[PDB]
């Protein structure tokens, strides 16, 4: 039944929201490996109505590294496989920071034009996430940060 | 003699709905009849002691499709230094005895009007005094809006951007107030909102206007939607950052406009107006730039030539 | 076997070199669209020892659109399937011009930071594919214009 | 050794109530009993990427009092090679190798927290970078505070002038709200209101704030009259005009003074304070502007040096 | 209409031997016969973003002897900044709107191609854009020699100087090698020798090219001397004096040339051509120069008038 | 007193091995015993009338650890009276009058030995002279050479880039060719080859050399792979773009380089090497620019110091 067939052994990253999958595989470096990995992008989904679909095999994430797809994927679910089976599922939580992915709005921010790597402090709003730079320690809102 | 011949153009202010009509339809007819050499023989100063390529250009443009001749000069170099102890008022007492009209941009409010107090009875335009006026942008967009909406009554004219140092904003939102039924949406941020004396000038009035923080919230019932440029230099980089995105306009934000929606702006455009927006109906700065060579024209042509252009 | 399921109707372009498959995803804008995807990388090949697979359903590409993948994937196959069977395959052959994807190596050239779309004209020489931009008349090795 | 021992001086908010508390008092001891040969045989880098002659000299004097040698910069927009081109991690990672610390000023937030990235273990002191930091002072506002008010706590602080883009009003202020009881007075034109975020965090550290039209609503109250510069470059030349009245020092201001009250300013002050206040017993931004010397000096020893013998 | 009508003029390459030909014999009969009205009522945009002024004049006197007018301006004063963050593109969408045609010279390669992309109707005339082309500099050297010469084949031509960086002494060759049993001389240092993909041109041709160290090797069987500049700043100044020898040209060197041997240099020639070749018959660069006039009308006319000019 | 006792520091050419073997060894002892009151009382002029804030912060640091104070100007194109008008020997004949010893950077060749010959009994070092020496920059560069290989003979030593231009180079050749068994390998664009008289001058010493296209044909043999910038501005952007690929750096070239390996580049380095490089071992232009500080403090010590006390 599966158009994407089922893994022996890695990580399955299940309900990624549609034009998110794409997205993750470049901003996290996904397919710079070796390893076997599987893509279903605009999947039907229960839950979700369509989705996206990546699988990567003998490869594993720690609950840091689920917790960076937060803010792009808040309702994926991390599957860790083995023998065919799921041996663990976990859901992203907001972590405290994020490194490397973003890119400050600040067009004066020394970031920009220097060999660093972008790092946010991030804290929940009521409606909204705020991103505060490592580097010019303006906050933003996720919606600016995001937008680019 | 027409209205407007051997007249000073220096504020909107001073021009009647009358006068704005007339200009829009003198430049009606000289797009759709060129008269190449109405001016023939006259001699006009395009002083710009502020440069303004974009301005200057269009402005000879008309010049010579009237085919008069030119003279003039654009400093912006000589910015407070070279640009001698010689006062306004001589450079203008010398340069009234040589030429029929003068055309004169200029870095400090009241310019033009202090010109016409040393210009004996040649006319100066005003193509810009600091922060003040600028008339003849004003009536090229006119022209655009009456051109593309058939009427400048009873439109809904939506602005966005910086509405608190715009003058060109300023100037429009006072000729429409000229006229009926004007139905005002001003989408600014907080820092840059249109200037309580305006709104003071359209509640006087009786004239309708309303706040909105986004585009989006209006776009279906504007009839113009005249973008202005935010100058950054004024902002905090990170303030700009922040507010950007309710003053900048893409293709999508269009899907509900109406049919007879044009977007105008009087340039530069890069960052308000998406490159997307540019192959859409409603883009219209282009030919709303196109437009000021028939408004100018039409100036130029009411100011120096007694008869009415048929 | 079939990791990645057979599909109805679509595209299938196989026999993509390993970590090209990305890189056509990213280039050519593959995942912006609403039509079921499904990816394979890193996948097994007799001919390949290795490649990357991607599946476009409902979705066919020119014969022109096939030869923009030459530079990167030369010896790819585009599979057009209808109800389920292969109906024709096609390899890319060199282009005449390629637009949109290239940036031209030469910093004085006015393509960049302006609105329009980069071109180049392809020349075949011996070995090497030389590329003339449209715009600055600098013709460059393709190894050159490919290195940023 | 002391908390701040080979510690990078970067941002307001990475320092605790006790650091600040701690450069106070060396500041308090090397005031009242210098030590010229504290630095000596260090040398250290006086880095003005951005210009700024009164911060630079006061440093720079500061250096020479505890016996340092002194190398360095001041650039316009060019000095030489490698600027331009290089980037600053790549002159940090030279001038690191040269000398024992960083004293550094630059056009672009964040310049400082990056330079400690490259500087290995050379400390930074960033003497202001864009609009985010400027900490040293902040730290000599905080100490002519205490010294004048003989606390940092309980304190009703005015703060007037523009507040929207006054970096050192912001760092002031978050500073003082790491003390007790302190009660602010923001009194500011609207286009000029000290940032939500700031009053944000006041809220939510349950400190009192109040906005006044002018300084006579609470002169009687007063401790402490911060004032600050208008960035008038920012302002319409006619906006400029009618905000100034209320944002203007006079001496005759001061009748109701209380006899404790000192008025401080950045500097320069141009407009801002006429000179009628400056024989006052209230006028001490002179004497604030002396006592950068001894919140630079607490600075420079505690970074470099272990320990505090006195 | 005439092949060349509303055309755009943006390279060499670009341009048939046909279309050459159709200049030049245009460019003849508008010397012998002037048409000083054919483009009354015109326009033209002189568009001088780089400065030029000897190439700027050429053309606006072109302009002018058709009777054409002309708007325009000169930058490379906003060479960087100023200069803003508006596009080209939306800068030559604007301008289109108001002129007849663009004449345009720019700093970035491609500029006048991407001009057109966004003019319209409006054709653009490249009057140099970097180091990529300059056809009307081209064609006025063609001319020039087929009326010295009396043909533009079977010529034996010999280029002198920079041909490495020579953008103009590239495009001649280029021109030349559409005619047949032309013979190239290239005298150069081999830092600045001919590169090879213009070689590899007139191999691809077989047209036979050779390599000399110096002038006299071939001075006696060239027909045309094209000498160009070799600018000082890429080399270095030892370097420079080292090898400026064999690419000076003096009178005594012109012992043994043909009677009807032409020396041409598209200017300035301060350090190549010593005063004393002036008087000589063989100085034809000035004449040069006159010719840009008659090859500049030529091609404006062309493009602007649909009919042939008899 | 030492052989450098009270000379002038001018030239490589004027340095024999043995003068460079002391400077080395001095610079040693000093950066493992410093000795920072040697130059107690010392005053040393910092003179550069062509500015580089690189070198120029090297220069004073060295003389602050050693005590020495420090007067000086850099130049851009304007300082004060006299220059512009009076000549450098005027200048020069002034400031020996003021100092201990000149350090001086010029953009004329020659500019440092002229000096000497007005500086009386006060010693010239010459900082950099146009395109001609930069001898401290050379003693930097073998001081790092020997201290990380272990010795100054029988090296291989790789250089690569702008070989033609580089002045650091073909000193940095002159000097290693003093010593004996050193092999060299040039990785060049043919434009910017190193010059004939440098490779003259190896084959009358019978010191190898060869040319090689790429590092990876000698990375394995390299114990010395110095890199120089491009001095892109004397390239077109097009053959600069063309040119790099062969001359660019990456982690990834040094696979099979040998352990003893070092990476040198006497800065900046903007494009030449990319930022993977810095974390490897064989990483050392930071660490060589460290050295520079030793270099020039062995050598102020040598020239002001009879006996070296140690
Ligand atoms: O591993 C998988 C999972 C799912 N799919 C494909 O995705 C679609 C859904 O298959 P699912 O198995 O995910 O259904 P679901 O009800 O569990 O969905 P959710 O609410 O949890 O989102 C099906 O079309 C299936 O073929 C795969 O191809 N491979
Ligand atoms: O549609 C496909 C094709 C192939 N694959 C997977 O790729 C691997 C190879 O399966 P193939 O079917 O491509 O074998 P092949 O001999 O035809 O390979 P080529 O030489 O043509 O390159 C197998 O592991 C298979 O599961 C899919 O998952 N889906
Ligand atoms: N050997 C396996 C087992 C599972 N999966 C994938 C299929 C699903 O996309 C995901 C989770 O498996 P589940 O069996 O838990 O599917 P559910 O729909 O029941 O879980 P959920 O509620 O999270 O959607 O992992 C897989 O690729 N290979
Ligand atoms: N309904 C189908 C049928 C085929 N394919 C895929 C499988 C192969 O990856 C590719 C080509 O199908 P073939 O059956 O032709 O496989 P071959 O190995 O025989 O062809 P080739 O030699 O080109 O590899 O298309 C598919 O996705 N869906
Ligand atoms: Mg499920
Ligand atoms: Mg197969
Ligand atoms: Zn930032
Ligand atoms: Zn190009």
């Amino acid at each position: 039944k599966l158009q994407v067939e089922a893994i022996k052994r890695g990580t399955v990253i299940d309900h990624i929201p549609a034009q998110i999958g794409f997205k993750l595989l470049s901003l996290f470096k996904l397919t710079e490996t070796d390893q076997r990995i599987t893509i279903g992008l605009n999947l039907p989904s229960g839950e979700m109505g369509r989705k996206d679909l990546i699988k990567i095999e003998n490869t594993f994430l720690s609950e840091d590294q689920v917790d960076q797809l937060a803010l792009y994927a808040p309702q994926a679910t991390v599957n860790r496989i083995d023998n065919y089976e799921v041996v663990g599922k976990s859901r992203p939580s907001l972590p405290e920071r994020i490194d490397n992915v973003l890119v400050c709005p600040n067009s004066n921010c020394i970031s920009h034009a220097e060999p660093v790597s972008s790092s946010f402090a991030v804290r929940k709003r009521a409606n909204d996430i705020a991103l505060k730079c490592k580097y010019c320690e303006k906050e933003f809102s996720h919606n600016v940060v995001l937008a680019n | 003699a027409n209205p407007l011949y051997q007249k000073h153009i220096i504020s909107i202010n001073d021009l009647s709905r009358d006068d704005l009509n007339l200009v829009l339809a003198t430049a009606a007819k000289l797009k759709a009849n060129p008269q190449p050499e109405l001016l023939k023989h006259k001699v006009i100063a395009s002083c710009f002691f502020e440069a303004s390529t974009r301005t200057r250009l269009s402005f000879e443009t008309s010049m010579h499709r009237l085919g008069a001749s030119v003279v003039g000069f654009s400093d912006s170099a000589n910015t407070s230094l070279g640009k001698k102890g010689e006062t306004l008022a001589d450079t203008i007492s010398v340069i009234s005895t040589y030429v029929d009209a003068i055309v004169m941009r200029h870095p400090q409010e009241g310019a033009a009007r202090l010109a016409t107090e040393f210009s004996g009875n040649v006319p100066v335009l005003n193509a810009g005094d600091g922060s003040n006026q600028h008339p003849t942008q004003t009536l090229l967009d006119l022209f655009t809006i009456q051109e593309t909406q058939g009427r400048l009554d009873n439109l809904h004219v939506a602005m966005v951007g910086d509405l608190k140092y715009g003058r060109t904003v300023h100037s429009l939102t006072q000729a429409l107030a000229k006229f009926d039924g004007n139905r005002f949406y001003f989408i600014a941020p907080d820092a840059l909102a249109m200037p309580q004396y305006i709104l003071d000038m359209l509640d006087e009035k009786g004239i309708a206007w309303s706040l909105h923080s986004s585009i989006e919230e209006v776009m279906a019932e504007v009839d113009i939607l005249y973008m202005t440029r935010v100058q950054k230099e004024r902002l905090d980089p990170s303030e700009y950052a922040n507010v950007k995105a309710q003053f900048v306009l893409r293709a999508s934000d269009l899907h509900n406009a109406k049919a007879n929606m044009k977007v105008l702006h009087p340039l530069p455009r890069v960052d308000e107006i998406a490159t997307d927006v540019d192959k859409t109906p409603h883009a219209w700065y282009f030919q709303q730039a196109g437009n000021g060579i028939f408004a100018r024209q039409a100036l130029l042509a009411l100011v120096l030539n007694r008869d009415l252009v048929l």
